[PDB]
C-alpha cells in the first residue's frame, strides 16, 4: 500500500506523502486564515496579524536591552509594534509592486482569488496593521496587568 | 548618553533617522523602482 | 566651542547642497 | 381611524402596530448600522462592535470578581475582550457555515445584500472584533484615566 | 523655455507650474494613501488616519488645560480620540449624502473610483477611525512610556 | 465644581450632553436631512 | 430645598412635554 | 493557589485550557462540521 | 513525591495514546 503517492498527477514536482497532503494537513490548512473559503481580506488579515502579534511578544518581552527593568515589557511591546509596522510596510510594498494568483500546490488545490490583485492584499496589510497592533496590545496587557504572572517566570528562567 | 557639544540632542534624533527611518524609506522606495514593471 | 544655533545655521545651510544633489540626481537620471 | 395596519400585504404574519413599522422606527432602524444604505461591512461591524464593547464595559467593570479591588478595571476590560472575541469567534463560524440574505420585514423593507455572502459576513466579523477591542479599551480609558469619575460611583453604590 | 506651461489643455482653469505638476509633485501626491494606484478603502483611510492621530497628538499633548499636570498627555489622548471620532462622524455622514467622482486635476489625472461610490467612503470612514485611534494611542504609548523623553522638552519650552 | 443644590451631578451630565452630543446629533441628522436627494 | 429625587421626578415628568413636542413637530411638518 | 505538589504550574494552564479553550474549539469545529452542507 | 520532570515525562508520554485516539477516531468514521 503505497502512503506517499503523487497528487493525481505524476509529473508535477511535489508528492502527497502524509505530512504534505494527507487527511489532516488539507484541512487546518485550508482551514488557516489563509485558504480558508468564505473570508475576505482585512479579515484574514486580521486573524494572521492577531496571532504573528500575540506570538512576537515572547522574544521581545523576555528578551531585550531592558529585559531585567521594568521598563521591558513597554519596551518589548514597543519592540512588537515596530516589527509589525516593518512587516506591514513589506506587505503594502509587495502588493504595490503587483502580485499574482498565488501557488496552486496538493495541499491548497484552492487558493484565494481576492489574494491575486492588489487590492486584495492592501486589505490584508490593513488588517494586518491592525491584527498585529490588537495581538501586541492584548499579549502586553495580559503580561502587565498581573505584573508577575508566572508563566512568564517560566522561559525567563530559562532565558535568564 | 548626551554630550557637552551644542545642541547634543541632535545625534538622538539624525542617527536613528539615518540608520534606520530612510534607509528604510530608500530600501522601499528602490524595491518599488525596481519592481515595477513597464 | 561653537553655539547651539550654529548647527542649526549649518543644517539649513546643508539643505542648499541637499536640494541641488536632488536636481543633480534627477538630470543625470534624464 | 385604524392605527394598526398591516405592511400592505395582510397574508403575510406581520403587523404594522406604532410601535413596529410607523414612522419613527422605520427611520432609526433603517439608519442603524445594520440596515444602512450606504455602509459597507467592516464598517457596519466596527459601528457595531464599537456600540457593543463600549456597553459592555458596565456589567464587568463594577461587577466582577475583583471590583472591590484596584484591579477591577483592569479584569473588566479583559473580560469585555474575552467576550468581544467569543462573539467574533461565533459571528466568523456563523459565516462560515455559510448565511442567506437577510429576513425582509416591515421595518426593514430593504436589507443589505453585502451580508448575505460569506464574505461580507467575513468583514463584519473582523470589524466587530477591532470595534469590540476598540470600545473596550476606550471605555476603560475613559473609566481608569480620572481614577473615580463619580458617574461610576452611581451604579455601583447601587450594586453595591 | 517656459517652465510654466499648462496641462496639455490650455483652456482648463490651471497652470503647470514647478510646484503644481512638474516631476516631483505628480509622484509623492500619487502615491500618497489617496491616489495612489492599488490600494482598496480602508487601506487609505487607514493610512490616512495613522498619521492624522501622530501629528494629532501634538497640539493636545503638550498645548491643554492639563498640561502643567500628569494627566496631561492622557487628556491629550483623549482629546485626540475625540477630534479623530468626530471627524470620523464628519466623513460618514459626507460618504452618507453621496459622493461623486473625486476632482482630476493635473496633478492627479486618475482619481480613485473606489471613493466614488457611497460604500468606498464608509471603508474609508472606518479605516479613518481604527487608524486615528492606532494613531493616536501609539503616540501616547511613546511620549508617556520614558515619561520625560526629552524630544517633548523641545517645544514645549517653546510653547510655555 | 459641584454644588451644595440636589443632584450636583447632574450638570456635569446634562451640560455636556446639551454643548457637545445633541448639537453634534442635530447637525448631523440636519445635515443628511438638507443635503439627501429626491 | 427641594431633594434629589424631586430632581428625578421632575426630569422623567419632563419627558412627557419632551414625547409631546416631538409629536407636534412631526406632525406640523406634515 | 499553588499546591505542594510537583509542577503546581500546570493545574493553572491545563484547567483553563480544557475547561474554556478546547471546549470553544470543539463545539467550533463540531459546529463547522454538522452545519457544513453537502 | 514524584518530581516535577516526571509529570512533563507522563505528559509527552500521554501524547502517544493522544495521537492514536486521533488516529482511531477517524478511522472508525471512515
Ligand atoms: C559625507 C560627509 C559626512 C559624513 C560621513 C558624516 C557622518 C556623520 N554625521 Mg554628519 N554632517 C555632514 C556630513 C557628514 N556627516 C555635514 C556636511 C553636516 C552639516 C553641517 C553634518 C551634520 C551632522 C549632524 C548635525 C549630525 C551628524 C551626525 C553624523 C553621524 C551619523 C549620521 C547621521 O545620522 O547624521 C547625518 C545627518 C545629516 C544632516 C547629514 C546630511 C548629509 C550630509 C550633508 C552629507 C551627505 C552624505 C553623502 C555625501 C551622500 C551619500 C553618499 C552615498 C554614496 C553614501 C556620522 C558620524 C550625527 C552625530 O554626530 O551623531 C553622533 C548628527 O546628529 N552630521
Ligand atoms: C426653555 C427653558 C429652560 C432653559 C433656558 C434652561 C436652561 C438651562 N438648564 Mg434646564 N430645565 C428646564 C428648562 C430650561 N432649562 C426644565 C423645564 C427642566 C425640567 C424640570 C430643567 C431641568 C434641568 C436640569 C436637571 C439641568 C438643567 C440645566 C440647564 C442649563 C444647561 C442646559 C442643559 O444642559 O440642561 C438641559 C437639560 C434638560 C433636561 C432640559 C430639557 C429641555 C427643557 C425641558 C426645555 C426645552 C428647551 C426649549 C423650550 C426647546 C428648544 C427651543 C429652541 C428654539 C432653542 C441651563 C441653565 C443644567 C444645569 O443646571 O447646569 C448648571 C442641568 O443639569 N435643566
Ligand atoms: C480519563 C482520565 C482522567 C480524568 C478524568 C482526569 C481528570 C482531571 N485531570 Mg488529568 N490526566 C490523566 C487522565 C485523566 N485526568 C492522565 C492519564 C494524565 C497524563 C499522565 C493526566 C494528567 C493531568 C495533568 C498534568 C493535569 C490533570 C488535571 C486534571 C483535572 C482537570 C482536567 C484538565 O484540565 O487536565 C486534563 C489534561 C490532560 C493532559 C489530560 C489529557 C486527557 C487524558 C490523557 C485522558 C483523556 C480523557 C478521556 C479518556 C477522553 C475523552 C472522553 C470523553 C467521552 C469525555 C481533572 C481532575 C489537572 C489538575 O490536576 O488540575 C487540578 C492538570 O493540570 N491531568
Ligand atoms: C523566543 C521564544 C519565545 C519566548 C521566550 C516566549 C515567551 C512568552 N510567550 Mg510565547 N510563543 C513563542 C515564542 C516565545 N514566547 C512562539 C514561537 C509561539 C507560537 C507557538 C508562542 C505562542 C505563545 C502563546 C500562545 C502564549 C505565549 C505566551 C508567552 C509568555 C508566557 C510563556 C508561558 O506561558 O510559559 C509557560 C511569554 C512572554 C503567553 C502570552 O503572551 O501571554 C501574555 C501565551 O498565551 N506565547
Ligand atoms: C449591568 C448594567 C450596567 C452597569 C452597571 C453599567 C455601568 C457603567 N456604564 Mg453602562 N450601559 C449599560 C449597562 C451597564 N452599565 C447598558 C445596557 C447600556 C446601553 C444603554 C449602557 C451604556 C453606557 C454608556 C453610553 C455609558 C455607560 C457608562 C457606564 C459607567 C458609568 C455609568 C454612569 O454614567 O452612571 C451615571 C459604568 C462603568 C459610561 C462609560 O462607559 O464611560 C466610562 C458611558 O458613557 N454605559
Ligand atoms: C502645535 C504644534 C505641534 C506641537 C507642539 C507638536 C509637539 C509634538 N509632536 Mg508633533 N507635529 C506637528 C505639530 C505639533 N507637534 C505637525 C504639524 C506635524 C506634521 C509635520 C507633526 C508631526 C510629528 C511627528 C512625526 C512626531 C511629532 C512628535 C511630537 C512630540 C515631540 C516633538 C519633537 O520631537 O520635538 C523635537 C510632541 C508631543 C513626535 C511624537 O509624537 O512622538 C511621541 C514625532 O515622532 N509630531
Ligand atoms: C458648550 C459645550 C462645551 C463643553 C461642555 C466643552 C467641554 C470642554 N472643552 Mg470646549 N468648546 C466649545 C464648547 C464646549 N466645550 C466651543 C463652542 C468652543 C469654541 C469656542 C470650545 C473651545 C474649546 C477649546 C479650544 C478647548 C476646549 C476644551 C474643553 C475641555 C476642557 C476640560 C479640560 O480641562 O480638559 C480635559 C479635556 C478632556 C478630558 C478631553 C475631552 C475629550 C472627550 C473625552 C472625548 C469624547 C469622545 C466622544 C465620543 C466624541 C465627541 C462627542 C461626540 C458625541 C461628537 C472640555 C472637554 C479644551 C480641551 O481639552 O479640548 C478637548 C480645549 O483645548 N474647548
Ligand atoms: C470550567 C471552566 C471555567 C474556567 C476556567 C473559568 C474561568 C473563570 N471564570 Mg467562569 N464560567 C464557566 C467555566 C469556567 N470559567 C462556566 C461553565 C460558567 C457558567 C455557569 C461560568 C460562570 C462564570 C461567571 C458568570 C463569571 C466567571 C468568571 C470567571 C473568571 C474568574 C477569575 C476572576 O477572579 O476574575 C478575573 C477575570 C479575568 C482575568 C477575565 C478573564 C478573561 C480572559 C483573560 C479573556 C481571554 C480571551 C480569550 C482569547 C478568549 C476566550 C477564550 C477563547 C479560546 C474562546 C475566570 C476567567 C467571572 C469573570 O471575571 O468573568 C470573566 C464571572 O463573572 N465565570
Ligand atoms: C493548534 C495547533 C497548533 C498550533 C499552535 C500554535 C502555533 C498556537 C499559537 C497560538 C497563538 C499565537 C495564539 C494567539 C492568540 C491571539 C489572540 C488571542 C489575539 C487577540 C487579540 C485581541 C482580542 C486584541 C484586541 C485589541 C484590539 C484589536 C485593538 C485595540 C486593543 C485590543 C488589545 C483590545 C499546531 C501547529 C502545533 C498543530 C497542532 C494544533
Ligand atoms: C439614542 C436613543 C436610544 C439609544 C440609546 C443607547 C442604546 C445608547 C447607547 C450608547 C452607546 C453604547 C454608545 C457607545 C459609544 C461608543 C464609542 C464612543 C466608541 C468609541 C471608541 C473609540 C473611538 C475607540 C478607539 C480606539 C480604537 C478603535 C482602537 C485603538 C484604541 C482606541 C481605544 C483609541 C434609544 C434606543 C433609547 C431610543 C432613543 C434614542
Ligand atoms: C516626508 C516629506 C514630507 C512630509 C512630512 C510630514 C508631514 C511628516 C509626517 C509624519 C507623520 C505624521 C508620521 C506619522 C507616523 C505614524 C505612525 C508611525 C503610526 C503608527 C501607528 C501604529 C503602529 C499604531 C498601532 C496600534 C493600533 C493600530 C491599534 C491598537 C493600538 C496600537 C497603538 C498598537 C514633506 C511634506 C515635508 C515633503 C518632504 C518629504
Amino acid at each position: 500500500i503505497d502512503v506517499v503517492n503523487h497528487g493525481g498527477d505524476p509529473q508535477v514536482g511535489n508528492l502527497s506523502t502524509p505530512i504534505n497532503g494527507s487527511a489532516f494537513t488539507k484541512a487546518f490548512i485550508n482551514a488557516l486564515p489563509a485558504y480558508r473559503k468564505g473570508l475576505s481580506p482585512n479579515r484574514r488579515g486580521l486573524e494572521v496579524g492577531m496571532a504573528h502579534g500575540y506570538l512576537l511578544y515572547g522574544p521581545f518581552a523576555v528578551l531585550g536591552p531592558l529585559r531585567l527593568t521594568e521598563y521591558g515589557p513597554t519596551a518589548g511591546l514597543l519592540a512588537t509594534i515596530g516589527l509589525v509596522s516593518i512587516l506591514t510596510i513589506c506587505l503594502s510594498i509587495y502588493g504595490a509592486v503587483g502580485v499574482s494568483k498565488p501557488t496552486e500546490t496538493l495541499t491548497t488545490p484552492e487558493v484565494p482569488m481576492d489574494l491575486a490583485t492588489k487590492e486584495g492584499w492592501s486589505e490584508f496589510a490593513g488588517g494586518f496593521l491592525l491584527g498585529g497592533c490588537g495581538g501586541a496590545f492584548f499579549a502586553f496587557f495580559l503580561c502587565q496587568t498581573p505584573h508577575l504572572q508566572p508563566l512568564i517566570e517560566v522561559a525567563s528562567n530559562i532565558w535568564s | 548618553i548626551l554630550g557637552d557639544f551644542a545642541a547634543s540632542f541632535l545625534p538622538a534624533i539624525l542617527v536613528p533617522a539615518v540608520g534606520l527611518v530612510m534607509p528604510a524609506v530608500v530600501m522601499g522606495l528602490l524595491f518599488l523602482q525596481i519592481e515595477s514593471e513597464a | 566651542s561653537i553655539s547651539e544655533t550654529q548647527v542649526f545655521v549649518a543644517l539649513v545651510i546643508a539643505l542648499i547642497p541637499g536640494i541641488l544633489a536632488f536636481r543633480l540626481a534627477t538630470e543625470l537620471y534624464k
